Order: C-alpha cells, then structure tokens, then sequence
C-alpha cells in the first residue's frame, strides 16, 4: 500500500513527454 | 526539461538543464496545472507557485542534477525523465555522424531509433519544442559546417534565449565530441542496462528493508517459547531463534542460555524478560527469538 | 475503532474491533469526508466508497489487525492510533481494579492518568462514543457486581448493537483478567518503551536503506580510477572501494587486482569495463568501486 | 521529500482522537 501510494502521489514533470521529440534531418 | 542535440561529421553536441519539478496533490488539480504550465500562459516562477497555491497544490522546483553525460570520447547522451503511475524515459545519445533516441517505460525500451547524418533532436514539453523549433528552424543548416565550439555557443544562446520559462533551470550543462564511436548500439546497450541494474537494486533493497522489518515485528514481546532439554532450550515448532537482526539470518530451534535451571523446566517471556515459568528467575540469550510465523494475531 | 474497557475489583475486561481506514487524496476532501463519517449521516460501507469517489479520494479499509492484548494474566491493552502529520495515539491499560489512559505523540507520552476504582472507558471517534455512552448509561452501573463471563457478553452486546456502522469492523476481540498487578505503573512504562524501540528501529533501517542507496548510485560506471603501484591499484583521494553493498562497508584504498598489467598503467572504466588505459584489456576485481563524494556531477 | 511525502499524503483515521475519551466512574 505504501509503495503503491508514492506512485500515486508524486508526480514528476508529467506530460512532460507525451509528445513525439522534435527532429531535424540536415 | 530541454535537451537539445547536434550530430554530424564535424561531432556530436548536447546541451540540457536541470530542472525538474515534482508535483504533490489530486488527479485533476495535477493535469489542470500540467496544461496550463505547457500553455504557455504561465510566465515565470511567480504566477507557477501563485497558480499551484490556488489549486491547493505543492510544486517542487529540483534544478540540482545534470541530464546531459559525456560517456565518452564518442560518445554523449542526455536524458528526460516523466515518473508517475509509471517510470517513462526519454534518451538521446549522440556521436560523430551518428545519433541514438532511445524510449524506455520502466524496465524496457520501447522503441530505439538509430540515425546516420546531420541532424538535430530536441527533447521537452510540448512548448519548449514548439519555441526551440522556431529558433533552430533558421540556424540549424549552417551546423553542418560549423565547428565543435560554435554549436555549442549556438545552443547556448538558445538556452538563453528559452530559460526565463519555469520549465527550464536558469543553468545549464553541455557537452561535446568529435571522435566515432565503433560500436555505437554496445556502448548503448550497456549504459541502459546499468539503469534496469540500478532499479533492480532499487527494488531488493526494498524488498530487503521490509523483510527485516518484518523479523523485528516477530520479535516475542510475550510467549511460551520452549522448555530446556539436556540442558539445551529447546524451541518448540511454533517459535525460532536468530543471531542478528538480518534480513536473511540463520535460523535455530536448539539456543545457548545462561542462568538458573534443570531439564525439564518451561521457558517464558513476558515484557521482553526472558524467565523460568514457575521460577521469575532471569534468563539470558545471545540470540534473538521471533515467532516462526508472520501472523501471530493477524496481518 | 472502537474500544471499551472495563475495570473494577472483580477484574478488567476490554473489547477492540480491528478496523483501520486509510484516505489518500488532497486536504480539504480529507477533511470534508473525516467529519461526514463522523457526522453520522454516512450509513454503511457503500455510502462512504460512493461518497469517497464523488470526492475523488480513495479510502482503504483494513480489519486485518488487533486493537487489543493481554499482555499479562494481570493485564490487558487497547490502543487506538491516527496517523497523519503526526502519530497520535491513545492507549488504554486495564487491571483489577486499576486502569491506566496514556496519550503519545509521537515518541512522547503527553498524558498518562491511572485511575483505582470501578469505571469504564470507551476510545474511538465522537459518533461511536456518543453511541457508546447511551448503551452503558443504563447497564454500566450492573458491572460492579457481575461476573467477568457476563461483562465480556455484555460488550459482545454493545459491538453486535454498533458494528453496523462503517468505521468499526464486523469482528472483534475480548480479552479480560482477575488478578492485580502489583507494579502497574512499571508495566506500562516497560510496554510503552518497546514502542519507542520499534520506531527508533524503524528510523535506523530507513536511515541505513537510504545509506546504501546512496552507495549503490556511487558505483563507478565511468572513471579514471588510479594507477598500479608495485602491482596494486592505488586508488586517487577521489575514488574508494568497498567489499560489499552495505550501509557502513569497509573503505579500501588499495585494492587486489587479476588480469595482464604491469607497474606505473593507469586503471579507467568505461560502460563498468575496467580496463587499462591504451590496452584496453579486460580487468578484474573482487572489490566494489565508488566515488568518495556523493556529488560527482551535483546533488 | 520521500518520508516528507507519505506524511503529507497518507492520513489514517484522522480526527479519532480528536475528542476526549469518554469515562464513567463506578
Ligand atoms: N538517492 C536516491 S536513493 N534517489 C532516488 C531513489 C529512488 C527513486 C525512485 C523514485 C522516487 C520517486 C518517485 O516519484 C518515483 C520513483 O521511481 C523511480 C524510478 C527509477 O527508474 C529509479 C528510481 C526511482 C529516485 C528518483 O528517481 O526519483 C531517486
Ligand atoms: N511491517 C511494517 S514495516 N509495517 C509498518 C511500517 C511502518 C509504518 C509507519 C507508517 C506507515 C504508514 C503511515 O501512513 C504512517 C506511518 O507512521 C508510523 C508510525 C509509527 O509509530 C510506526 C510505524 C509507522 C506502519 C504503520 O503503522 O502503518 C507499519
């Protein structure tokens, strides 16, 4: 349970990678 | 977070913060003021804790540890990092002509992406990437022929350009080289794989605090423990002994006591006092006795 | 929870439940949904889930684990714990003819009031003991006289006419006692101090579990370690090694190596190969290498 | 800020002992 709490409380720059990285091919 | 890097024949560049921010609060409150960071509404520091305060909503600003690392002569790689519910990564490793994004979520990679040439990979939120792309957008064609130091002043001046943003660190890490590396998917293969050593690590540690923790729960407060034959305590099935508190001791049914007694005589505990049932004269052990069981009296 | 304690000369008897609610969710629908249970308004163990999830906060109901002991064949116990900022509990002790109400904090008794006489206490939330009150108000003062059989029975009686209600478990323990302990105060004392051990245990192995954490995120994946002199690694002031991953290792600052080598070669690792410095030939070790600092690159 | 965490998140049956405990003298 306790475990299983951090995860559901703490949040790390969430969404923060929910999109594709920009890319340029030179 | 904002890495972004350079690869080509000249060599491979990367610049990163150091920011990172933990959020401590509900389901909604977190994805409200998730989007309304990304936005691009919110300015700066002030009105980020001012709008986090309002939301009832604890924000942790961590700007102490780098996300860029020089591996090498050959090799750099920098890394983005999104924790929740899951452990979701995002890694760029870079080389002379070469350039590796590397997708992980928890124990596993997802995807892997290899590329040969000239090119440029910026990893962030949604707008940093949108900004970072209109700035390179005119700049990044003339990388190719540049020098090592002049992308690097180039990407300087790009994260000072971006840094008033609360999503990136007003300091900055960069790294550099101009040498190709042989065995560009060994050398990434072994730096990802300290990572899952790392977590697994992480885990049996955390397995192994519990595990003693539980010996000290089992640790008999007040029981009948044994009865002493041949001038032995013998423990009977329901109890045994152990030397340390260890998360993996030895165990044993047949212990060392020094004291006042014969054979024959029940051996107690009550308060922690190890005495002689019928006698309460005092008993001592070297060892430690705990309930063989987990359960005694529910869990 | 709920606890009910009697004590008087013809001996002490005490009924806990076993039902603990943990919520996890933000402070104002903690607070709002503590006192709606409290309230009396919330019925049964459906209103309260269905009432927490309009709220967006999960609770977590564990009946698993006893309120109650007999700690001797004098005495009894019945601790009621709330947990949050702070550890708050309070503790019911009970004998014949004595009983003993403590308060912690913590790792502090604030209040410990010992009572001789007939009486009886009741621990648990305002609803339960207002509940509570208007059962015994008729039937308490028939305790006195009884036989401790009949007063078991009749808190078995009060737990089957309240446990309906959602912050008090199904089931519940009764334990009870006639005879007198004559060093009551000296049992409590001793009972309340295996408290303090545990925490105190539990703050050391976090303490110690964080120490080899720490350890484990100094193993050196890449280094410029030392050189060999005499044939063996000596190690820079920057570098240490240790012989295993524990929390207070022994320190090694030369270091018994296995491989092709000769005096005056620089030892470095690179991906967690140790290797020699322009061979680059496979080096081996029985020791664990680590920073000294446990800043390298910032924390 | 991980032992810090847990304190802030997690609240087991909070205002229990917020009342005195009842008591009737025999
Ligand atoms: N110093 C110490 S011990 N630092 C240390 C120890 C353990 C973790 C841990 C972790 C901590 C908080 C959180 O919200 C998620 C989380 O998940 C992960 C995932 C990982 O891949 C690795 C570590 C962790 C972390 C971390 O990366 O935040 C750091
Ligand atoms: N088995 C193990 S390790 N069980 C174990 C280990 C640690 C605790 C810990 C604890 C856990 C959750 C929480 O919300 C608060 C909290 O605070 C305390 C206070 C205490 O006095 C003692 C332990 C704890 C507890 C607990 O009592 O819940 C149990």
């Amino acid at each position: 349970k306790i475990t299983q709490a951090i995860k559901e409380c703490l949040s790390k720059d969430p969404g923060a990678i929910d999109e594709d990285p920009f890319i340029i091919e030179l | 977070a904002l890495i972004i890097c350079y690869y080509g024949k000249n060599g491979a560049v990367i610049g990163g913060d150091r920011r990172q921010i933990f959020f401590r609060g509900s389901e909604e409150n977190r994805k409200i003021l998730e989007e309304k960071l990304y936005s691009g509404e919110i300015k700066s520091e002030e009105e980020l804790y001012k709008l986090a305060e309002k939301l009832n909503i604890k924000i942790i600003i961590e700007d102490d540890r780098e996300k860029v690392r020089k591996i090498s002569d050959s090799v750099v790689c920098g890394e983005v990092r999104s924790l929740g519910i899951d452990a979701k990564r995002r890694r760029v490793y870079a080389t002379k002509g070469k350039c590796a994004i590397v997708d992980i979520l928890n124990d596993t990679v997802t995807n892997q992406t290899i590329k040969e040439g000239f090119g440029i990979v910026v990893l962030g939120n949604r707008f940093l990437k949108k900004k970072a792309e209109e700035e390179l957008k005119r700049t990044a064609k003339l990388f190719p022929m540049m020098p090592i130091q002049q992308i690097e002043d180039a990407i300087k001046e790009i994260f000072e350009k971006l840094k008033w943003h609360p999503t990136v660190s007003k300091e900055y890490d960069i790294y550099s080289v101009n040498k190709y590396e042989k065995n560009f998917e060994e050398v990434i293969k072994k730096d990802i794989e300290s990572l899952f050593k790392y977590r697994e690590q992480l885990r049996k540690q955390l397995i192994d605090f519990g595990k003693v923790m539980s010996i000290v729960n089992k640790i008999v407060k007040n029981g009948e423990i044994g009865v002493i034959k041949d001038g032995k305590l013998h423990l009977y099935d329901d109890y045994i002994a152990i030397d340390k508190i260890d998360p993996n001791p030895k165990v044993f049914k047949v212990v060392d006591v020094e004291g006042n007694f014969k054979d024959g005589d029940i051996v107690v505990i009550e308060n922690g006092d190890m005495k002689i049932k019928g006698t309460n004269e005092k008993v001592t052990t070297k060892y430690i006795i705990i309930h063989k069981g987990s359960h005694h009296h529910h869990h």
